């Protein structure tokens, strides 16, 4: 069945969603360890260095 | 030597390469390369140094 028009309250409590979005984040230390080398490499990748906007 | 991996980075290098990574670490290690190599008249011996900064000029 096709939806409604699209209504959400527009500006609820941050508050209320973080402490939803909190415990949802966890991950384990495995899952965490991978993140953490995929993400040191990306950036290392990124710091080696014409470049960018940013950059000028 | 044989480096293993996962090796806590320690020492001056080591640090450096923890805050900046170690492709930025090798790029700075290539420009003190060129300032050393540049701005500087080195030898193991003076003779040695003396004969490298040589200009009948």
């Amino acid at each position: 069945n096709i939806p409604p028009p699209f209504t959400a309250p527009y500006a609820p409590d941050d508050a209320e969603i973080a402490a939803r979005l909190l415990p949802a984040s966890h991950l384990s230390p495995p899952q965490e360890a991978r993140i953490h080398r995929t993400a040191t490499r990306l950036i290392e990748a990124i710091r080696k260095r014409l470049g960018g906007v940013e950059d000028m | 030597r044989v480096i293993q991996p996962g090796e806590t980075p320690d020492g001056t290098i080591g640090r450096l390469v923890k805050r900046l990574g170690a492709p930025a670490v090798r790029t700075a290690t290539r420009q003190a390369m060129r300032l050393m190599g540049n701005h500087f008249v080195l030898g193991e011996t003076i003779e040695q140094a003396l004969e490298r900064g040589k200009p009948g000029q």
